[PDB]
C-alpha cells in the first residue's frame, strides 16, 4: 500500500517524503521510522456503495450512540454519489 | 495631590540613602568573595558594582531613589547571610554570552533585530 | 497438627509435573500455586486462575521462551500478553477471554510488538507535513 | 577465546551484581511523593528487588527525581547530584518534572530535569501508577543487563 | 541549500543555527568543551562514540531536546563512518589517546585513522573538515607521538587540500592531563620555554572558524599569551596549590613559536592569561 | 425559579444592611462604598488612611467580633490611577458573617502595615510586598517569600509575561547552573474567547 | 454536639497509682504492642509478584492515548480541533488539510506525553470518539524523543489493539 522513495525510504498516507538536499534522513539513522503500512483511503473505495431506495436518508455508522451523530443526507441526484462527511461512505438510490 | 512620601522629604535623603548603601556594598564585597570560594577578582567585582549604581543615573524622582534603596537593602541582607547561594552571585555577572554587539552591521547578519 | 501441613504442601510441587517442571517457575520467579490451568494462548503464554486466594492474586501468567525471538526464558516484560488476556488479566472484567475473544474487522496486528524502546527496531519523532512554502527554483535552463 | 569467555562472564557477575539491589534515594517534591510512598506500599514492595528506601545520598544507587522542579531548587538538586557516585542512574517520574508538563508556561519552573541532570528513564503518568514505576524499575535493571562495559575495556 | 537548514531567528536553546557537526570523538575533553559550545551556540550535533552509552550519557544534557544524537563506530570499517558522515555540514577529527594501548599503538591511529574519514568526507560534500593537531609536531625524534601527528598533518594536507589542520598548544582545563600531572606528584629540573593556554577561547577560536568562512585552507595555531621559564611556572601551580616518560619528555623538550601561520589574534578572539584561570582551576588541595 | 436554582435568605441580606449601615455611620471618616452582594456577603470599600483605626475598630467594639483573617492580596487592576487593591477579608466568631475590606492604593504609596493590628499578617504582607510591589513602611522584616532571589520584576502583575525573563540551565562551560534569556519551545497558542452578544444585561455599562 | 477528649484523672485509689507504677516500671502496654505487632506478623502478606500478576483497575482508566478507526471504514478524527480547545497543557497540536476526495482530514496530530495530564477533557469533548484514553500505561522510555506521538504513531497504537479499547467503550458507554 505504501511507496518506496526514490531515496529508498517510505512515504506515509501524507505525501511528506524526504530528498538527499536533508538531514532528517542522518538522524533516522539506526532506527527504524513506523510508518502504519495499511492506509485509511482503500478502506473506502473498496467497500460497495449502499443502495437505499428513499430521498433523505439516514447515517449513524452503524450502532446507537456509537460512532457519529444522526446526519441527513439527499440522494437527488441523477446518478451522482452523495457522500457522508461523517461516515465518508457513499450512497445510491433505486427508483 | 497628595503623594505620601516613602523615607524622603527631597533628593537629599535619598543621595544619603544610597551612598550608604554604596559604602555597605563595597564594604561588603570582599567578605563574599572570601567566603563562597568564588573565582573573579575583586577589582572586576567593584567594577560591576559601580556600573549597576551608575547604570540606573537617569531618575530625579526620590520615591524612585528610595523604593532601589530598599530592593539593595533586601539583596545586601540576603548576602550577608548565606541565604543566597554561589548561583545567584555569579548570576549577577554574565560570563554565558550573549556576545551580540550593538553593531548595525552583525544585526544585519543575526537578522530580525531593529 | 503439623504433619498434614506438609502432607499437603507437598503435592502441589509434586503434581505441578515432578521437581525439573517446578525448577524451572521456581527460578524463573515465584510460582508455587499451580493446578488450575485455565488457558494457553498465542506466545503460548499459560494463564492460571485460582479463587481459593485472595483478590490479587487469582489471575497470574508464566511466559514461555523465545515468544518472538528475544530469548525470555529469563527476563520476562509487560506487554508480552496479548490485549483480551490484558483485558482479563488487570481484572477490569471478571469473563475469561476465550468467551469472546476476536473482533471482525480486518486491521488488527498479529504480533503485538512489545516494548521496543532500546533496541535498533525502536521509534522516532517527524513531522507529519508537506511541503512548507515551496521554495524557489533558479532558472536551470542555461541563459546568457 | 579463554580470556574473552571468562571477562564475559565476569561482566555478567558485575552487571547481575548491580541490577540485582539498587537502593536509591527518593527525592520526591510534590504528590509523585505519595506515590512514591505508595509504592512501597504492601501491594507493591520495593524490597522484594533490593531496593530499600534511604535518604542517605553517599550511598545511593540511582535517584529518582519527582515532584515539580523549581528555578529555586535546581542548584540544591545539583548539589545532591554531584556527591553521588559514578555507578548513578536517574529516573525521572512524573509530568511535573519529565519534561515541565502541566506548570510548563511557567516561571521559576525548571523546564524538566533534562536541563539540569542527564536522564536514563523517563516514566510519564500523573500520578504514575505504582505498575508503570515498577514497570520502569525493571526496564532500568534490563538497561543494566546491557551494558557491555568490561567488555569495552577488554577491547579498549 | 534546503530550508530548515538555513539560520534562524536569535541563538541559543532551539534558537536553530545552521551548523551541523559531525563530531569524531567527544567523548573525551576538547571534544566536550566543543559539543558545549555548539549546544549554547544551538546546533545539531552527531557524535558518535566507541564505548559504553554511559559516557555520551553524561554528556548527553548539554543539547536541547533531541538535538544531539549518538551512533556507534569502530575505526576499521568504511560503512560505519560512511553511514556517521551521511549527512553533515561540517565535521571534526579529535581523536588519540596518550598512550599505546593493547590493540592500538600511536603507528596507524593517528595515520589510518584520518585516512578513510578523511577519504570518505572528501566524497560526502563537506565543508571547513576541522582535524585538530599537536604544535611541533615534526620527523625530530623522542616521540613517536609527535612523527605520527607529523605524518597525520602530512596526509590531511595531501588529500581533501580545503582542510582546517588547526594545532594549538598545551592547553590547561578542569580535566587537564599536565596540570593534573603538576599537581598529583611525588621529578627533576631543566629549563625550557613554554606556553599554555585556557580552552574556552580556543574552542570559541574553533567555532569561529567552524562558523564563519574564508578562514579555511590555510592551517591556524594557538598560541597562549605568557611564554616564559618552566621552573618558575611548576613554582607558580605549587604556590597556588598550597604545598612546597613520553610525556615528561614532550613537556621537558620544545614549545617554540611558530610566527608564519597566524592564530587568535587576526581571527579576531581574546585569549584569557593564565592566571585567573589557574585559580578557576586550582581546586581540590587541602581543606 | 423554583428547581436548580439558589435561593437566598432575606434575613441576612436585612441583617447585613443594617451592619453595614451601622458601620458606616459610626465611622464616618472612612466610607466610600458600602455594598452587598446577591448571596449576602458584606463589601466595605475603603480609603488608605484608616487602616489601623478600621482594623482596630473591627478587632473589638464588643458588638462585632471579627478575629479571624483572611487573605490581603491587592488584586491588579489597571486602567486606574489607583491601581492596586488591598484585600482584607474578615470572618467572626460569635456570629458567622463574612465581610470584605477592600482598600486602595497604587503602585508608589506605603499603607499603615497591619501587621501590629493582626499577628497573622506578617507573611502575607511579605509575600504581598514581594508579588505586588507595594511598600509597607513601619514593618519589622520585608525579604523575597516564594521567589528565587535574583528573580525582581513583581510577576504577578499584567506587565509581567507568562514565561518568566529567566532561564536557568547547566552548563558545563563554566560547571554550573546558569540564567539565560527564556527561548520556549512552543507557543502558547493563545485564544480568542470573549465572545460578544452581552450574556448579562443587568451588567451593562452607560455608554456616553 | 461536642465530644471532647483528655479531661480526666489519676483517680487515687490505690490499686489505680498501683497499676500506673507498674506500667511506670514494668512495661506492661509495651509487652502489648509487641503482642499486636506478632499479632500481624503471623499474617499473611497482601502483596502480589509484579511480572506475573498485575493489580486491579477499573474500565475508566485512562492510559495510552489511542485512537480509533470506523468498522471497515476510515479514520475517527475529523479535525474539529475540541482536544485542542480543552488540553489543559496544550499537548495537542492540530494542523489539519482537506484531500481530492472530498472529506476533509489533518496533517499533523501531535500530543507531548510531556505535557498530558490525564484528565478525560479529550475523552468528554471528542464528539466521535477519536481520541480514546487508553487501558494500559507502560511507556518508561529510555530517551525522549520517543514521548512525542505523530499521527501514525497513534493510529498503530491504535491498532495495536482496539478490541480492548472496544469491550471498555462497549461496557462503559451508558454512564458517560
Ligand atoms: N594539551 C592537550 O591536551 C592537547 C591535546 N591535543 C589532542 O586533542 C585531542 C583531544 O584531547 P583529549 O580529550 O585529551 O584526548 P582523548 O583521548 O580524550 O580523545 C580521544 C577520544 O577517542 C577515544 N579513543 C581512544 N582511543 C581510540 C582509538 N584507538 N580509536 C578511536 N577512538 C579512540 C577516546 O576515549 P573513549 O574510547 O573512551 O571514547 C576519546 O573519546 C587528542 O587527540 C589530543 O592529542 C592536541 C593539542 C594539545
Ligand atoms: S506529575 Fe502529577 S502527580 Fe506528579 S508531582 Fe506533578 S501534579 Fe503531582
Ligand atoms: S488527557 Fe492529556 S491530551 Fe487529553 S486534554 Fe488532558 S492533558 Fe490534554
Ligand atoms: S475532538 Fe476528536 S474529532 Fe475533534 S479534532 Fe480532537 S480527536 Fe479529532
Ligand atoms: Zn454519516
Amino acid at each position: 500500500g505504501v511507496r518506496t522513495s526514490p531515496t529508498g525510504e517510505k512515504v506515509t498516507h501524507t505525501g511528506q517524503v524526504y530528498d538527499d538536499e536533508d538531514y532528517r534522513r542522518v538522524r533516522f539513522v539506526g532506527r527504524q521510522k513506523e510508518v502504519n503500512e495499511n492506509f485509511a483511503i482503500d478502506l473506502i473505495a473498496e467497500q460497495p456503495v449502499s443502495q437505499v431506495g428513499s430521498r433523505v436518508i439516514s447515517c449513524d455508522g452503524g450502532g446507537g450512540a456509537l460512532g457519529h451523530p444522526r446526519v441527513y443526507i439527499n440522494l437527488d441526484k441523477e446518478t451522482k454519489t452523495g457522500t457522508c462527511g461523517y461516515c465518508g461512505l457513499q450512497f445510491r438510490q433505486q427508483h | 495631590t497628595s503623594v505620601k512620601p516613602i523615607f524622603s522629604r527631597d533628593m537629599n535623603e535619598a543621595k544619603r540613602r544610597v551612598r550608604e548603601l554604596y559604602r555597605a556594598w563595597y564594604r561588603e564585597v570582599p567578605n563574599t568573595v572570601h567566603l563562597f570560594q568564588l573565582d573573579i577578582s575583586v577589582k572586576q567585582g567593584r567594577d560591576k558594582v559601580r556600573e549597576m549604581f551608575k547604570k540606573n543615573a537617569h531618575v530625579t524622582d526620590p520615591r524612585v531613589v528610595d523604593l532601589l534603596v530598599i530592593k539593595g537593602k533586601m539583596e545586601l541582607e540576603e548576602t550577608i547571610n548565606v541565604w543566597k547561594q554561589r548561583t545567584h552571585v555569579m548570576r549577577f555577572f554574565h560570563e554565558t554570552e550573549a556576545p551580540r554587539p550593538k553593531d548595525f552591521l552583525s544585526k544585519f547578519y543575526v537578522g530580525h533585530d531593529p | 497438627e503439623l504433619l498434614q501441613v506438609l502432607k499437603r504442601g507437598l503435592q502441589q510441587v509434586s503434581g505441578h509435573g515432578g521437581l525439573r517442571g517446578y525448577l524451572r517457575v521456581l527460578f524463573r520467579a515465584n510460582d508455587v500455586r499451580v493446578g488450575t490451568l485455565v488457558g494457553e494462548d498465542k506466545y503460548g503464554n499459560k494463564y492460571y486462575e485460582d479463587n481459593k486466594q485472595f483478590f490479587g492474586r487469582h489471575r497470574w501468567v508464566i511466559y514461555t521462551t523465545e515468544m518472538n525471538g528475544k530469548n525470555t526464558f529469563w527476563d520476562v516484560d509487560g506487554s508480552m500478553v496479548p490485549p483480551e488476556w490484558h483485558r482479563w488479566l488487570h481484572c477490569m472484567t471478571d469473563d475469561p477471554p476465550t468467551v469472546k475473544p476476536p473482533t471482525a474487522r480486518k486491521f488488527i496486528w498479529t504480533n503485538h510488538k512489545f516494548n521496543l524502546s532500546g533496541t535498533p527496531q525502536q521509534y522516532v519523532p517527524y513531522s507529519t507535513t508537506r511541503k512548507k512554502i515551496q521554495e524557489w527554483v533558479p532558472p536551470s535552463t542555461p541563459y546568457k | 577465546s579463554r580470556g574473552e569467555y571468562v571477562v564475559a562472564k565476569l561482566d555478567d557477575l558485575i552487571n547481575w551484581a548491580r541490577r540485582s539491589s539498587l537502593w536509591p534515594m527518593t527525592f520526591g517534591l510534590a504528590c509523585c511523593a505519595v506515590e512514591m510512598m505508595h509504592m512501597a506500599a504492601p501491594r507493591y514492595d520495593m524490597d522484594r528487588f533490593g531496593v530499600v528506601f534511604r535518604a542517605s545520598p553517599r550511598q545511593s544507587d540511582v535517584m529518582i527525581v519527582a515532584g515539580t522542579l523549581t528555578n529555586k531548587m535546581a542548584p540544591a538538586l545539583r548539589k545532591v547530584y554531584d556527591q553521588m557516585p559514578e555507578p548513578r542512574y536517574v529516573v525521572s517520574m512524573g509530568s511535573c518534572a519529565n519534561g515541565g508538563g502541566y506548570y510548563h508556561y511557567s516561571y521559576s519552573v525548571v523546564r524538566g530535569c533534562d536541563r539540569i541532570v542527564p536522564v536514563d528513564i523517563y516514566v510519564p503518568g500523573c500520578p504514575p501508577t505504582a505498575e508503570a514505576l515498577l514497570y520502569g524499575i525493571l526496564q532500568l535493571q534490563k538497561k543494566i543487563k546491557r551494558e557491555k562495559r568490561l567488555r569495552i575495556w577488554y577491547r579498549r | 541549500l534546503h530550508h530548515a537548514v538555513i539560520p534562524h531567528g536569535k541563538g541559543g536553546r532551539s534558537s536553530v543555527s545552521g551548523i551541523v557537526a559531525t563530531v569524531f570523538g567527544a567523548t573525551g575533553f576538547l571534544g566536550r568543551y566543543l559539543v558545549n559550545h555548539l549546544g549554547r551556540m544551538g546546533s545539531q550535533v552527531i557524535v558518535p562514540y566507541r564505548c559504553e552509552p554511559y559516557d555520551t550519557m553524561h554528556l548527553r544534557p548539554m543539547g536541547d531536546l533531541g538535538q544531539i544524537i549518538f551512533m556507534d563506530w569502530n575505526g576499521r570499517d568504511k560503512d560505519s563512518i560512511r553511514r556517521a558522515v551521511e549527512h553533515s555540514n561540517v565535521v571534526i577529527n579529535l581523536v588519540g589517546r596518550e598512550w599505546e594501548t593493547k590493540n592500538f599503538d600511536f603507528e596507524d591511529v593517528f595515520v589510518k585513522i584520518p585516512q578513510a574519514i578523511a577519504q570518505v568526507s572528501k566524497e560526502a560534500g563537506v565543508e571547513k573538515f576541522i582535524h585538530i593537531s599537536h604544535l611541533n609536531a615534526d620527523i625530530k625524534s623522542s616521540s613517536k607521538y609527535l612523527r605520527n601527528k607529523a605524518v597525520g598533518e602530512k596526509e590531511v594536507r595531501e588529500t581533501f587540500p580545503e582542510a582546517t589542520i588547526i594545532k594549538p598548544a598545551d592547553i590547561f582545563g578542569r580535566e587537564d592531563r599536565f596540570l593534573n600531572y603538576f599537581a598529583n606528584i611525588r621529578s627533576l629540573g631543566k629549563k625550557t620555554v613554554k606556553q599554555p593556554v585556557y580552552i574556552v577561547d580556543v574552542t570559541k577560536g574553533i567555532i569561529n572558524a567552524i562558523k564563519d568562512p574564508d578562514a579555511r585552507g590555510k592551517t591556524f595555531a594557538f598560541v597562549g599569551p605568557n611564554r616564559y621559564l618552566l621552573f618558575d611556572l611548576v613554582q607558580y601551580v605549587f604556590a597556588v596549590a598550597h604545598r612546597p616518560r613520553d610525556k615528561v619528555e614532550r613537556i621537558h623538550t620544545t614549545d617554540r613559536t611558530l610566527p608564519h601561520l597566524p592564530g587568535l589574534e587576526d581571527l579576531g578572539v581574546q585569549a584569557t592569561p593564565l592566571e585567573l584561570k589557574a585559580i578557576e582551576v586550582l581546586r581540590r588541595h587541602r581543606t | 425559579t423554583r428547581p436548580t436554582v439558589r435561593p437566598r435568605n432575606d434575613v441576612a441580606h436585612k441583617q447585613l444592611s443594617a451592619f453595614g449601615e451601622y458601620v458606616a455611620e459610626i465611622l464616618p471618616k472612612y466610607v466610600q462604598q458600602v455594598q452587598v452582594s446577591c448571596f449576602s456577603e458584606l463589601e466595605i470599600c475603603i480609603h488608605p488612611d484608616g487602616v489601623i483605626p478600621v482594623l482596630t475598630f473591627l478587632r473589638d467594639h464588643s458588638n462585632a467580633q471579627f478575629k479571624s483573617l483572611a487573605d490581603l492580596t491587592a488584586v491588579d487592576i489597571p486602567t486606574r490611577q489607583n491601581r492596586f487593591e488591598i484585600v482584607y477579608n474578615l470572618l467572626s466568631l460569635r456570629f458567622n458573617s463574612r465581610i470584605r475590606v477592600k482598600t486602595y492604593t497604587d503602585e508608589l504609596t506605603p499603607v499603615e502595615s497591619s501587621v501590629s493590628v493582626y499577628k497573622a499578617a506578617n507573611w502575607y504582607e511579605r509575600e504581598i510586598w514581594d508579588m505586588f510591589g507595594v511598600f509597607f513602611a513601619n514593618h519589622p522584616d520585608l525579604r523575597r517569600i516564594l521567589t528565587d532571589y535574583g528573580f525582581e520584576g513583581h510577576p504577578f502583575r499584567k506587565d509581567f509575561p507568562l514565561s518568566g525573563y529567566v532561564e536557568l540551565r547547566y552548563d558545563d562551560e563554566v560547571k554550573r547552573v546558569v540564567a539565560e534569556p527564556v527561548e520556549l519551545a512552543q507557543e502558547f497558542r493563545k485564544f480568542d474567547l470573549n465572545s460578544p452578544w452581552e450574556a448579562f444585561p443587568a451588567y451593562r455599562q452607560p455608554p456616553e | 454536639t461536642y465530644k471532647y477528649v483528655n479531661l480526666r484523672e489519676p483517680s487515687m485509689d490505690m490499686k489505680s497509682v498501683t497499676d500506673r507504677a507498674a506500667q511506670t516500671l514494668l512495661w506492661t502496654e509495651l509487652i502489648r504492642g509487641l503482642g499486636m505487632t506478632l499479632s500481624y506478623l503471623f499474617r499473611e502478606p497482601a502483596t502480589i509478584n509484579y511480572p506475573f500478576e498485575k493489580g486491579p483497575l477499573s474500565p475508566r482508566f485512562r492510559g495510552e492515548h489511542a485512537l480509533r478507526r470506523y468498522p471497515s471504514g476510515e479514520e475517527r478524527c475529523i479535525a474539529c480541533k475540541l482536544c485542542e480547545a480543552v488540553c489543559p497543557a496544550q499537548a495537542i497540536t492540530i494542523e489539519a488539510e482537506p484531500r481530492a476526495d472530498g472529506s476533509r482530514r489533518t496533517t499533523r496530530y501531535d500530543i507531548d506525553m510531556t505535557k498530558c495530564i490525564y484528565c478525560g477533557f479529550c475523552q468528554e469533548a471528542c464528539p466521535v470518539d477519536a481520541i480514546v484514553e487508553g487501558p494500559n500505561f507502560e511507556f518508561s522510555t529510555e530517551t525522549h524523543e520517543e514521548l512525542l506521538y505523530n499521527k501514525e504513531k497513534l493510529l498503530n497504537n491504535g491498532d495495536k489493539w482496539e478490541a480492548e479499547i472496544a469491550a471498555n467503550i462497549q461496557a462503559d458507554y451508558l454512564y458517560r
